[PDB]
Formats: C-alpha cells, sequence, structure tokens
C-alpha cells in the first residue's frame, strides 16, 4: 500500500510535464534542452611527483 | 642501454653551505651545455684540410621555472640581488633520480649568480598557473654519478 503522498515525497519526476516562462511571459513549448554547467580544469606538475 | 626518463629530478641549492628544503620542487630545468669555443686556421699550400684551435671553454645559463607559492630562502635570496644589495653566491646540485629515488646522474655547478626573475602575463582569458622564471650565471660545472 502506496499513498499518493508518499509518491509525492519519495519518487522520481518524469519530464513531459513543465511550464516555461520567458521574460515576464509564458510560451508554451515542446522541448527544452542544453541547461548544462561545464568547467576547465587546470594541472600542474613538479619534479618530484 | 636502459634509457633515462627527464620527468623526475630534483634540484637542491646550498646557502652557505646550508641547503634549502624547501626549494627542490621545479616544473622545469633547462638542460647544462658545455662548449669548447675554437676558431678555424688555414696553412698556406693545405687546400684539403681543416685544422681547429682549441680556446677557453663557455658555460651555459641555468634556467628554472616554478609557480608562485609561499616565500623561500631562494626566493628571498633573489629579490636582495635584484634589489640593488650586495650579489651573493650559491651552490646547486641538479639531480635525476630513478624509481627509487637514487640519483643516478648528477650535476654541480659553483658560484651561481641570480641575473633574472620574470613572470608570467595576467591573461583574463586564460586557464593556467601563474609560473616565475629564473635564471642563474655560474662558474664551473662538473657532473657525479654512474650514468651521464
Amino acid at each position: 500500500a502506496i499513498t499518493p503522498e508518499q509518491i509525492a515525497v519519495e519518487y522520481p519526476i518524469p519530464t513531459y510535464r513543465f511550464v516555461v516562462s520567458v521574460g515576464d511571459e509564458q510560451i508554451p513549448f515542446n522541448n527544452v534542452s542544453g541547461l548544462d554547467v561545464h568547467y576547465d580544469v587546470i594541472e600542474y606538475k613538479d619534479g618530484i611527483g | 642501454y636502459t634509457p633515462s626518463v627527464s620527468h623526475r629530478f630534483i634540484a637542491s641549492f646550498l646557502f652557505n653551505n646550508i641547503p634549502s628544503p624547501l626549494d627542490i620542487a621545479f616544473q622545469r630545468i633547462s638542460g647544462l651545455s658545455r662548449e669548447l669555443q675554437t676558431t678555424q686556421y688555414s696553412q698556406g699550400g693545405e687546400n684539403a684540410r681543416n685544422v681547429w684551435l682549441a680556446e677557453k671553454i663557455q658555460h651555459g645559463s641555468l634556467h628554472l621555472e616554478r609557480g608562485v607559492m609561499t616565500v623561500t630562502p631562494l626566493t628571498l635570496m633573489f629579490d636582495r640581488v635584484l634589489r640593488g644589495e650586495k650579489a651573493v653566491y650559491a651552490d646547486v646540485v641538479i639531480m635525476l633520480l630513478n624509481e627509487n629515488s637514487v640519483p643516478v646522474a648528477s650535476w654541480t655547478l659553483s658560484n651561481a649568480l641570480p641575473v633574472r626573475w620574470s613572470t608570467g602575463d595576467f591573461d583574463a582569458n586564460s586557464n593556467a598557473v601563474l609560473v616565475n622564471s629564473l635564471e642563474l650565471r655560474y662558474q664551473d660545472m662538473r657532473w657525479l654519478g654512474v650514468k651521464v
């Protein structure tokens, strides 16, 4: 027995229901992608390893 | 005949016969070279052979690169010389280490004089470590070890 309030707390979320706001206005969209964050890596090596 | 790699090395600076324990890690050390300067002489009737006459021996310079870090005795000596104070000498021992941290080849330099300190550019678009470049001019070079 699993109650609906338990699902809303513990279960993961699907992707197909979303709302997008552009500026101060909301526009219905079909697909949104690319929200990624990337960093570079700086390395330094010396003679003693 | 097994060759040795060139990415494991150590350098030690001695100031007044006292080694500096914080100045052993460097990003790069330039190769050490010795040259016997010669002039070519030509005889009168000798048009098919060459003659080379020996002269004094020229030593190269010692260049090191290192990132910006906490002030060390090597830094203080370099700053004092380049601030206009009395010139001082230092002795350097470069060692090439094997897998057991045993120096297979070592070079010793007598009376090294700090002559140049430089730093990298401040670039707002870069992803790199700020690197100091040091150069010294020494009087004599001498190598010791089982390999060379």
